[PDB]
């Protein structure tokens, strides 16, 4: 059972947006499907519900129409279009899947959800800094490392090292935005008699932007 | 007595090889039958239709003949009935229940031609009236019949295969080989006594019967509303309550079934032709509304898929509702051959998906579907009126097959017997062979 | 539209220990549901009809409560038990749920290990001079990072984000970047930068020099 | 016929103190079941967690297998033949008879015996159903409501009685329609009339299946799901399936009978020949629960297997001789225990291997062996037992494809008319003049 | 309700294709699904079937591995694979849905075609050569106009006017074989003052190819 | 395995006839189906279980049989009935189908329609040249067309292609088509084209000519 959501994306204010909600391993129908959504640093809010015949829909208490709801049950797939979109809709959309114990229903199965980002502000490409020890190098038992990733817009940037095969001792803190532009860094720690003589290669993607870039980090000079 | 107990154990379910081998023939013939009577009717009603292609153009030149062709059939109906065989008339499921009590005969020799070609009337014209009566009754005097021909004695195969007769009728009438049998062991049969009655004999006419159906009448069946949703625990109480609804209505839905009977006696007194004439005004009053807003008209299967699916408003369902309680007594009470059994599984239904829809936004948690609630009720009248629900929630189990439903439909069926009992209410059927039980004594 | 108000907004609490969470209606409701959310991923259904385990949950967690308030308890959590929990009712449409209560495992002081990197000549070749300071791996997550170029405070275009706590040695961790222009930078030669925590009276120094 | 019209107008006015009795009974007869059940469950589990503890050596593993079952076996017997000789054998028969008033309702005492009793014989994994515990834990508990309260008439008590039956039968099948049908078919006074309210025991069905849905819901016990329909031109191949039942139904009583008599001189009537009879019985069914768990066991665990078509032709044929086996020597040793589950498990086996014989000699008939099996699950409960009517009800209640209604009846008639036209005999109306007799005597 | 069977062409003597029929306006499971297949001129040979769950598949008395019915419920598609291909196979293949009345089954609902020609040549796209009235156009109430399709290999082609929505007076001949290739003609009759005016077009379809090549009729300028 | 085979392998009436095909069996099958299979297309069931007329299957058919021996009629045939029909089996493993029925209609004489055309500009442009020529519509299926280059005979590169009855009006049709190297066609200007049929004794002809 999986429940893939896609759709999600920048749109500036105003705009529009059919996020899209695929579901995997189970009946399809027989079940109410429904959204919820949750805005960063935020909780969780209830967006709609849809059952079967789609012969009911229910939102949250918003206007008129700010949210359609919908369900396809021959592509076993639902469907939610947000219109007329202010930054109150920049969130995560989650879908669900509905069921229930004794009869007070519960969101059973969630799903990775999407996300939805509304601004003006336009794509931009980042820029990837390796981040190498300075010269005074105090070359220890360890020694911590990193690429900065800066100058781009909008989430998410996805951040590994050497491919994920170097998973231990990775801190990848988040963006912040400032000035119409994200930031942010990521360390890497391993040890001294690892790193100068090997590769230590952080690798950095914008699907956005539509970029993909592998900075071999390598010793100040 | 306990030395004789001993003996009867090591004895039961020992039946007559020959009450077994005419069960069996019983059920052949009653199947053979019931399918005849269906085709027949059936036919009728399509040369109606074909009757009204005729005359599509003019429209007052067209709701007459609606009016004529109903009006002829109900009449050459109720005549056969009035001219020879008053017991024909009415349902003829309680000419039944008495003839196994041996307080009614079983006049086969004339029943069968009059309830047959009587109901194709009455039922061909389009009326409100259900298969069940005049099959229940024509299933009766074909087991009577082979018992007479065969000259078969006793006790058990006079009550026995007369009452295969009355159960294999209802199951080819309804295409439940379940419900037939659970009818006669829960009304049927002699409610306050021991019976020798096979129950073994039994199953045996019931299947010959419901085969003859499906070799006549396979790939489509009768109701059809697929496959409804489920009803959680917090949900139940719900159908308590319709349960509730349709136990107080019942006994006042029997009253008016009754009064209406005596009313409607005056209008022709016991006159042969005003009563055959006040006939054809019912059924012609049928095949109109049969033509005008079919709804209110037939038989009532139609409109149960329609209504349970929640296609109807919550207006268009009142307004059936009361316009067809007026057509179905107006039918029933008027005398003419046919159960009142039918029209009262799709009244139910239409209350069901009524009280469906105000629960389903009165309570949006619960994710309800009128449809629920249209099943539920779609035999709570069979329990608050005939007061036999065990016969009642298989009878639409086996029809509607939503077993996941069962629960709240034994709440609500059982709720309606309950709210039927302790406001006065009886078995409309048994009440009914009172009346004429009585009447018989009354008379002397 | 019941407000549900989940208790501690966030607390500490050491393996093996016994903790319990609030969650009070501000009316009447019935068989609340929780959630549990560990950054990163989406929701999981833990306790439903407010007692249930989930096909799954370690019975370590015990749902509770009745009418107006109700609580969720780890006899004995662990450290897999870091995580957001969500209380949810839906006995009165429309579904509401809870603030959240923030659950983090408690730990031994830990200090900071400060690692400062001079800008990139790959930046530089293009005006940038981004300074970054991470600050590695500590107890409490009250932290303060303060830049000085050439000995001399300064707090404009510095860029501080922390980690949320690690899944492992339940440590902190953040990075400040300062931003100059390649000339801004250039026509100045120091650049420390120094970390104050309670696991130190004086500061963690730790700088560098173009030249 | 003065008389009846007076009746006609009175009927169905069932005391209101009747029924509310009825509602109270079904509850709590509901509340025990499950209770039941849950210990039940709850042994046998903790024997799982006993056979992880020795994983390594096999002949030590194989030997807690018996000594778990051996030993919950022994303190099963015991607390029967010590505490209330009746809790023994299935203990349906002992409620036909307490409805005809022949037989006693010692609930002071069978209440607690047959209930720890059964848990000792189930919990161990003996081949013995859950029916026969609750309903005469059932009846009982009517019982005791009826004495506790004191109500009087003959009414009262044929009804509380019965409903507790019925009402335990349901929450034991969770299937509230097959309990009602049981009673009205073979619980009740089979020849001569009866002061039952039906609508007062519906309202305890009710009420007890409520409670079994409280505590176990969202997973049901058979579940094969929805399989195929039965053209009309293969009809007849299930009146040959139930011709088939109907000549072994009569043989398979004589022996669940003659098997309780040859067991009783093992032990004459000696407490310890019994108890340790029986303990050597209840750890052979531990054993084989685990070199062979199709042999062993309740028998529910498999149906849903041997009706998908999982089994060989011939793992199917072991299994039923192996279970004719372990069936006898677990219910005509007399322990605690349904005999009617099993019968269940019994036929949904020969069930399926008709269906593969049928599958490939007819090849244009497109057959699933699944519909065999279904129509022949409760075939056993049709020429054993006797009575058709409840076991079609039961099945279609518990595997759900009434597409399969005609099939089903054609099958469970024909046994019905095999078992007469062969001698047989209502097996559990047989073990009433079997006890009844040798009261007198 | 429509089975449309693809994947077929042409094949080499002693080889394999997997025809495919995919399904649509009804519940693929509860179906027993089979072929069927037409050798050219020749009458109706049973191939084999396939129950719901893929727990039966029986075939004519056909050898070893000739054939291999498979389902896949999940894409409402049926498949057929043929393996060590001759001439004798060299056939129209359908793909029926199976049911009964009284019980003695039936073919329901027979899908369209695919065509399987066994032979060493090669595919060729074929050629459409509008044909127009001659120059000394009598155009009198009516006017014939019509394409040639030459130079083809295997057979078929499919030839609609206007994509059918040109259904009256259209004919086509059955094509004819000329040196390992075929070649067919479709003549269409309109009004005359219908076709000059307007415009009559001809799609013509080759599915082995997997060519179409619509031919608008101009006249002989 | 069963082996149906049905009488006429084609009949021909005229319609409003009354029509019966038959199909006979080896050994003994019951409940025979029948299939209807009309120019271009797949078969479509037509009645089935010996003689229930599928749904739409005009009430102008009617089956009849009994386990060697069965027959198809149409009481009152009709023009559109023009197709094969399949008496097929299934009472006994494996199916087999017959052989076929092809059922011919009677029609009134019915004159061609013949239209020539000047081999297609483009198809010139690669050596080619055909000189098509349709005759549409017609009754007695017996035609024969004659080709006359520059007033003189042909047989050389010449194909015919007859349909076949269509289903509707029940008249036949025709291409007849030659082909020469571009060039061969170029060196010659009359181009007429000839058929003689039934309905007529002077031939219907029809030529253009290049310049």
């Amino acid at each position: 059972v999986r429940l893939l959501e896609s759709g999600g994306g920048l749109v500036q204010p105003g705009g529009s947006l059919k996020l899209s909600c695929a579901a995997s391993g189970f009946d399809y129908s027989r079940y109410w499907m429904s959204w919820v959504r949750q805005a960063p640093g935020k909780g969780l809010k209830w967006i709609g519900e849809i059952n079967p015949v789609s012969s009911t829909i229910n939102y949250t208490p918003s206007l008129k129409d700010k949210f359609i709801i919908s369900r396809d049950n021959a592509k076993d797939t639902l469907y939610l279009q947000i219109s007329k979109v202010r930054s109150e809709d920049t969130a995560l959309y989650y879908c669900a899947r509905l069921y229930y114990g004794y009869g007070y229903w519960y969101f059973d199965v969630w799903g990775a959800g999407t996300t939805v980002t509304v601004s003006s502000a336009k794509t931009t490409p980042p820029s990837v800094y390796p981040l190498a020890p300075g010269s005074a190098a105090a070359a220890a038992s360890m020694v911590t490392l990193g690429c900065l990733v800066k100058g781009y817009f909008p989430e998410p940037v996805t951040v590994t090292w050497n491919s994920g095969s170097l998973a231990a001792g990775v801190h990848t803190f988040p963006a912040v935005l400032q000035a119409a532009l994200y930031t942010l860094s990521s360390s890497v720690t391993v040890p001294s008699s690892s790193w100068p003589s090997e590769t230590v290669t952080c690798n950095v993607a914008h699907p956005a932007s539509s970029t993909k870039v592998d900075k071999k980090i390598v010793p100040r000079a | 007595r306990r030395r004789q107990l001993i003996r009867q154990l090591l004895e039961r379910d020992k039946t007559p090889l020959a009450i077994l081998f005419m069960a069996a023939v019983v059920g052949t013939l009653v199947g053979l039958a019931a399918v005849a009577f269906d085709k027949g009717v059936a036919w009728l009603q399509n040369q109606r239709m074909g009757a009204l292609v005729h005359t599509a153009d003019n429209y007052p030149l067209l709701l007459t003949v609606a009016f004529l062709c109903s009006a002829v059939l109900a009449m050459f109906g109720y005549f056969l009935v009035r001219k020879y065989a008053p017991e024909a008339g009415g349902s003829g499921i309680p000419e039944i229940e008495g003839a196994l009590e041996d307080q009614r005969p079983v006049r086969w020799w004339r029943v069968l031609p009059v309830k047959f070609f009587g109901g194709l009337g009455t039922l061909g014209g389009g009326m409100v009236l259900g298969r069940e009566g005049p099959t229940v009754q024509i299933g009766g005097n074909i087991g009577r019949m082979v018992l007479d021909i065969f000259r078969l004695k006793g006790d058990e195969a006079r009550h026995t295969l007369l009452a295969t007769g009355a159960a294999a009728g209802l199951a080819a009438a309804f295409n439940a080989p379940l419900a037939g049998i659970l009818f006669i062991i829960e009304e049927m049969r002699p409610q306050f006594r021991y019976t020798l009655i096979s129950i073994k004999a039994v199953f045996i006419g019931v299947i010959m019967s419901t085969i003859m159906y499906r070799i006549f009448n396979h790939e489509v069946a009768l109701i059809d509303v697929g496959k409804l949703s489920d009803a959680p625990l917090n949900t139940l109480w719900l159908y308590l309550i319709l349960g509730i609804i349709f136990g107080i209505f019942g006994p006042i839905f029997n009253k008016w079934v009754l009064g209406m009977q005596d009313l409607l006696h005056r209008v022709h007194g016991g006159n042969i032709t005003k009563w055959v004439l006040m006939g054809g005004a019912i059924g012609g009053l049928c095949g109109l509304l049969g033509f005008v807003a079919p709804a209110t008209s037939g038989g009532g299967f139609n409109l149960i898929p329609i209504a349970t699916a929640g296609n109807f408003s919550m207006g268009m369902l009142v307004f059936i509702f009361v316009a067809r309680v007026i057509t179905t007594l107006l039918c029933f009470s008027s005398g003419a051959p046919g159960g009142i059994f039918a029209p009262m599984l799709a009244l139910g239904t239409v209350l069901g998906t009524a009280f469906g829809m105000v629960a389903v936004e009165l309570f949006p948690q619960y994710h309800l579907e009128a449809g629920t609630f249209a099943i539920a009720g779609m035999g709570a009248l069979l329990a608050a009126s005939i007061r036999a629900p065990l016969t009642g929630i298989i009878l639409v189990l086996e029809m509607t097959d939503n077993y996941q439903l069962i629960l709240p439909m034994i709440i609500t069926g059982l709720g309606a017997t309950l709210l039927a009992q302790f406001t006065g209410g009886k078995p409309l059927y048994s009440a009914i062979l009172a009346r004429t039980l009585a009447k018989q004594e009354a008379e002397q | 539209d019941i407000v549900l108000t989940q208790s501690p907004a966030i607390m500490s609490a050491a393996p093996g220990d016994k903790v319990t969470m609030t969650c009070s209606a501000s009316s009447s409701v019935s068989y609340i549901h929780w959630y549990q959310q560990k950054s990163g991923t989406s929701p999981k259904r833990w306790i439903y009809d407010t007692s249930k385990l989930t096909s799954g949950v370690p019975v370590r967690f015990s749902g509770s409560g009745s009418g107006t308030s109700y609580s969720l308890t780890i006899n004995t959590m662990e450290a897999e038990d870091a995580a957001t929990y969500y209380c949810q009712q839906w006995s009165s449409h429309p579904q509401t749920f809870g603030g959240g209560t923030k659950l983090e495992i408690l730990r031994a002081d830990a200090a900071p290990t400060v690692s400062i990197f001079p800008p990139s000549s790959e930046q530089l070749t293009s005006g940038g001079a981004s300074v970054v300071c991470f600050l590695n791996n500590f107890y409490p997550k009250d932290i303060n990072v303060k830049w000085k170029i050439d000995g001399s405070e300064r707090q404009n275009g510095v860029l501080n984000s922390w980690t949320d706590q690690d899944s492992k040695d339940s440590t902190y961790s953040m990075s400040s970047t300062l931003t100059l222009t390649k000339d801004e930078y250039e026509r100045h030669n120091s650049y420390t930068c120094e970390a104050t925590h309670k696991t130190s009276t004086s500061p963690i120094v730790k700088s560098f020099n173009r030249a």
